[PDB]
């Protein structure tokens, strides 16, 4: 009743195997990273804990998309509205947790590179606070539509890609994503800037390698999260039954899950010690 | 050597306030817990207050809780007792006692000289010294008994019983701690024994300087209570 | 709780000891560890004098809000492998050698002190403990080497030397020979400074090298290195 | 004359070898052949002592079998209550480079030493309530590798200057000097009667010294590398030495040569510390492979492994009553095992 | 003649080490075996003591 009407008013009325295989490969990579962190004793420090949280978030993102991937299809009409909301909130929570894990990694790196120190040690308070924030905020952000911030009783203000989500909620999520992406970019840019200035301050490389790493990370993240962001911005501006590009948005979320799957690749191959631990 | 000086005592009108300061020298004051103990003119000892090292834990007796405040200033190596709403029952000799707590330590090791305060005009272990006084002769053997309402033996095997001697005109001096161990500087004549709720202190070949009042203290349940005391007199 | 009053007081004392230990460790972790090494009469004495101006001997000084401790083992007449592991984890190893030693043979015999310094540097740099610890190489007595090279050519030390008898070229050759002894080219870096008896930039160079080591260690900690 | 002295020395060494071979008819592997094997030894970690921030280099239990003392490179000598893991004392050392520590049998004093070539004795029982430097013994020209209390006033130490020393603490002077080792003496053990003591050095030899006479009694040469640890048998008629060649060796004083060898093909790393059980049947040896093996002293077969440390097990000790064995490693942790 | 003095001192040290009484290895092996057997019951590391006796449980 709700699903059929909301999809009819958004133009939807009624290739997965390769995506499921990619998700399984992502799950395998995340499990490999997690076991590599767990085995090695010198990895029991907060930074590698942040990488482990990133790996776990990517693992849950792959599991969620796999699930979403499986559930969607003609079977999406079988789901009750509450079940639909749970299915979509799974993806939203997983992606929010992943990107917030990137934010937490960037924040920890910025704090470490700001206060130079000599032995950073284990600052468990900051670690626990960051992990708890990145999890709770992600869960709440994925849960907003189910408490009532949805398209129901607001049909004239209804989204197209998610015909049971409120356009204002999608605008809020887009604003949060913009703020978080700019935060990550500014944090990494400031890290590189401070490292380069301090490296030029002393007279007798590190700066070039850091620039290469930062460029790789940022280029991958932005160039792989861009199309989904563009669609999340465009669906608000598109009138219903008009924008044809909005219909085939599955590949544009495939891109996001590939970014989730290439996060541990980047955070492993870049790190010398990570590769030495993984090979041995 | 180690020495404690109490100051700030005198005639006080009832309901007033008074400040007592105990100045310490010769030992690491910051690492010692401190106790304020009261002795009425014709009565025995009475524990009043306690502050731990670093002021982490503070304890008061029920008769002085609320009115009295114990504090310490480690950099100046001093201990403060602020008393408000003084009653006529608070007139007594006050002693500051150092007490360090670790495994094998001897709490209540040193007692101060005391200062005189003169205010003008349940559910705690009862430690019983039935005999008020005994006559003794130098060179003989005397045994001082003590009884407790609740067993002082803990699950760790320690029997928290302390014996003190207060010679006439002097502050109490620790003899036995934990019912068996002999305090430093105490002659081996004194022997502590007992078990459970019954205790005894035996002196072999007592001398002239052993004359005094012997006090029996418990340290199991923290509201410390003293025995009535047993006075020794020559013949 | 089953603890006695004395047991609780002992636990409180243990917690106080714990927080004092934590404070002491926090104070100590904010301090740079430098292991001073070198051959006999290499120039360690003038180096520690310069740092003071701006068993085991400990020298503490300050520079640009950093506290530096140098541990000169010096007169430790015992074979080194039984106690060198005690210095694993130092921020840097300051290895001092005298250039004028290139043509001096009274080692203890009939071999150059220069080669003995090279062997000591090879042992320290390629040691199993100092795989990642960085070396600050001090080439002392440049002013006297200036005048000594004009009479005794460098061929007294290196039979294969073919360059001109010039201070810059021969000094670069000596630096290259010391840097070639490094087998851990990827895990550690060697900083070389050309000091004299009457220069005051040595402490600044040590500050710069320690800052670079700190930056590299931070990049390793963040996983960016 | 020098050549004649050298040939006399080699003839005497050959005579020693022949005399030792003559008094060798049945090996320990043959005498202890039909005895019941100890079996697999399962020792679990009961307590973990935390509070050290650098690698821990030495420990000593003490006669009461409850207290213990540990020395770490962070400049701290911590006296722990092992039953409750409480820190009874924390002594800040003048020199952070400490490699040995001893706890007096009476418990009134504690000793330490290291790269500063000075043995520091601290009085734990002071009227001031703190721990103060009771005495500083100097005179060794090499690093102090071990120290053991004879009593409250006499202490025996070994140094890296190929020399052991007996010191009178109240005087502070070196009463007796034991010389003869050609390598750095790394560890010493005292006999139960405190009349003799064995010292192992880097010359792959162990020497038995008479405390009262001050002269070496016997020399035992079976190892192929530096001897890092030594420990008497409980009855004082034998001792065990661990060295860098990944082998332990049980020698005995009264037959004057090696009895047994404790080695396995899967062990290549050296031994940092050895000690004997209360009955002497079990020999516990800490290795550089982060583990701790328990060998059958009578059958030479390995009985167990104590693998709970993340770094090199540097110190290892057994209580006087034998109830527990404590191992301290370079990961800044001590562990009690039962 | 420091080397000569050292060699001589080693000579008398070896002579002193060459004038002791050595028992058979079998006798000493039996002695240590008997000591281990006699004190086996008093060893709590050999036989795991019950939980009610050891202070670490
Ligand atoms: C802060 C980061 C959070 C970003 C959230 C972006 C989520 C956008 C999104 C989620 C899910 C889908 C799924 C689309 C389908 N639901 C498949 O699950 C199609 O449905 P059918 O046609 O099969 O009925 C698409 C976009």
């Amino acid at each position: 009743d709700i699903i059929v009407r909301h999809y009819n008013y958004t133009g939807k009325l009624n290739t997965s195997v390769v995506f499921i295989l990619i998700c399984c490969f992502i799950i395998l990579e995340n499990i490999f990273v997690l076991l590599t962190i767990w085995k090695t004793k010198k990895f029991h420090r907060p930074m590698y804990y942040f990488i482990g949280n990133l790996a776990l978030s990517d693992l849950l993102a792959g599991v969620a998309y796999t699930a979403n991937l499986l559930l969607s299809g003609a079977t999406t009409y079988k789901l009750t509205p509450a079940q639909w909301f749970l299915r979509e909130g799974s993806m939203f929570v997983a992606l929010s947790a992943s990107v917030f894990s990137l934010l937490a990694i960037a924040i920890e790196r910025y704090i470490t590179m700001l206060k130079m120190k000599l032995h950073n040690g284990s600052n468990n308070f900051r670690l626990f606070l960051l992990i708890s924030a990145c999890w709770v905020i992600s869960l709440i952000l994925g849960g907003l539509p189910i408490m009532g911030w949805n398209c129901i009783s607001a049909l004239s203000s209804c989204s197209t890609v998610l015909p049971l989500y409120h356009k204002h909620y999608i605008l809020f999520c887009t604003t949060v994503f913009t703020l978080l992406l700019l935060s990550i970019v500014i944090l990494y840019c400031r890290i590189y800037s401070l490292v380069r200035t301090r490296s030029r301050r002393l007279t007798f490389e590190k700066s070039l390698a850091l620039l290469k790493t930062v460029i790789i990370v940022l280029s991958v993240f932005i160039a792989c999260w861009a199309p989904l962001f563009i669609l999340l911005l465009l669906d608000v501006g598109c009138k219903v039954k008009t924008c044809d590009i909005l219909f085939r948005a599955e590949y544009f979320l495939v891109l996001a899950v590939l970014n989730s799957g290439t996060n541990p690749i980047i955070y492993t191959l870049t790190n010398k010690e990570m590769r030495r631990a993984f090979i041995r | 050597d180690v020495q404690l000086v109490e100051s700030g005592g005198g005639l006080v009108q009832p309901g007033g306030s008074r400040k007592l300061s105990c100045s310490a020298s010769g030992f690491a004051f910051s690492s010692f817990g401190m106790h304020w103990v009261r002795q009425a003119p014709e009565k025995g000892l009475e524990w009043v207050a306690y502050i731990s090292s670093g002021s982490g834990t503070i304890y008061y007796a029920d008769t002085v809780k609320g009115r009295f405040t114990i504090s310490r200033d480690d950099p100046k190596n001093t201990l403060f007792l602020q008393m408000t709403s003084l009653r006529s029952e608070d007139t007594a000799m006050y002693y500051c006692v150092r007490s360090i707590y670790y495994y094998g330590s001897s709490p209540f090791d040193f007692w101060g000289q005391g200062t005189t305060l003169t205010v003008s005009s349940g559910s705690d272990i009862v430690m019983t010294q039935a005999t008020s006084s005994v006559p003794v002769t130098p060179g003989e053997s005397v045994s001082i008994s003590c009884r407790s309402s609740k067993s002082l033996l803990h699950s760790n095997g320690n029997t928290y019983l302390y014996w003190f001697l207060q010679r006439p005109g002097q502050s109490p001096q620790l003899l036995i701690y934990r019912m068996s161990n002999l305090a430093s500087g105490v002659p081996d004549r004194f022997s502590g024994s007992g078990s459970g709720t019954a205790f005894t202190l035996t002196i072999s070949r007592l001398e002239a300087e052993d004359v005094g009042v012997y006090y029996c203290m418990q340290h199991l349940e923290y509201p410390l209570t003293f025995g009535a005391g047993t006075k020794l007199e020559l013949k | 709780c089953t603890l006695s009053a004395e047991d609780k007081a002992a636990v409180e004392r243990s917690k106080m000891i714990d927080r004092n230990l934590r404070e002491d460790g926090e104070k100590a972790a904010r301090e740079v560890k430098l292991l001073l090494l070198g051959a006999g009469e290499s120039g360690k004495s003038t180096i520690v004098k310069q740092m003071k101006i701006i068993g085991i001997v400990e020298t503490h000084f300050t520079f640009k809000d950093l506290h530096f401790k140098m541990f000169d083992v010096g007169g430790q007449r015992s074979e080194r492998k039984k106690w060198i592991h005690c210095f694993e984890g130092v921020t840097a190893i300051i290895f001092c050698v005298a250039l004028s030693d290139y043509d001096l043979v009274l080692a203890e015999e009939e071999m150059n002190r220069m080669h003995e310094s090279m062997k000591l540097f090879d042992s320290i740099c390629n040691n199993k403990w100092f795989t990642d610890t960085s070396i600050i190489l001090f080439l002392n007595k440049k002013d006297l080497f200036e005048e000594k090279i004009k009479k005794s050519p460098l061929t007294i030390c290196y039979p294969e030397y073919a360059g001109s008898n010039t201070y810059e070229e021969a000094a670069a050759y000596i630096q290259c020979q010391f840097e070639d002894l490094n087998k851990r080219k990827d895990t550690k870096e060697i900083y070389t400074h050309f000091t004299c008896a009457t220069d005051t930039k040595n402490v600044q160079f040590v500050f710069d090298a320690v800052t670079d080591v700190i930056i590299k260690n931070n990049l390793k900690d963040c996983g960016l290195f | 004359e020098l050549d004649q002295l050298r040939q006399e020395a080699e003839q005497l060494k050959n005579q020693i070898r022949d005399a030792r071979k003559a008094c060798a008819d049945a090996t320990l592997s043959q005498i202890t052949n039909n005895i019941d094997p100890v079996g697999r030894i399962q020792m679990r970690t009961r307590r973990t002592l935390r509070g050290h921030l650098a690698k821990i280099y030495a420990m000593h239990w003490g006669t009461d079998s409850r207290l213990l003392v540990s020395a770490s490179q962070d400049g701290k000598l911590i006296i722990w209550d092992s039953y409750t893991t409480n820190k009874v004392h924390a002594i800040p050392l003048r020199s952070s480079w400490v490699m040995t520590c001893a706890y007096a049998p009476s418990g009134n004093y504690v000793a330490c030493g290291g790269l500063d070539n000075i043995c520091s004795i601290y009085n734990l029982k002071t009227r001031e309530g703190n721990v103060r430097v009771s005495r500083e013994l100097a005179g060794h020209t090499g690093y102090l590798s071990c120290c053991r209390f004879l009593d409250d006033n006499q202490i025996v130490t070994s140094s890296g200057d190929t020399t052991c020393a007996l010191w009178d603490i109240e005087t502070g002077q070196q009463t007796t000097t034991f010389t003869g080792h050609t390598g750095d003496v790394m560890s010493l053990s005292l006999a139960p009667d405190t009349r003799l003591f064995v010292s192992g050095a880097c010359d792959a030899s162990a020497k038995l010294w008479d405390v009262r006479e001050g002269m070496c009694r016997q020399t035992f040469t079976g190892h192929e590398s530096d001897i890092n640890a030594i420990c008497f048998f409980p009855n004082g008629n034998a001792f065990a030495t661990g060295s860098d060649d990944a082998t332990c060796r049980l020698f005995d004083l009264r037959a004057d040569q090696e009895l047994m060898t404790y080695s396995h093909d899967n062990i290549i790393c050296g031994i940092t510390s050895v000690s004997f059980s209360k009955s002497g049947r079990l020999l516990l040896a800490g290795y550089d492979d982060f583990n701790c093996n328990v060998w059958d002293a009578l059958k030479a077969d390995r009985a167990g492994v104590l693998a709970g440390h993340d770094n090199r097990v540097s110190c290892l000790g057994v209580t006087d009553d034998g109830m527990a064995v404590a191992t301290g490693s370079w990961d800044s942790f001590l562990k009690i095992w039962n | 003649t420091a080397s000569i003095a050292q060699a001589r001192k080693l000579v008398e040290q070896l002579k002193m080490e060459a004038n002791i009484d050595r028992i058979k290895v079998s006798k000493a092996a039996a002695d240590l075996m008997a000591y281990c057997e006699a004190h086996a019951k008093e060893d709590p590391l050999l036989t795991p003591v019950p939980a009610s006796e050891n202070p670490f449980r």
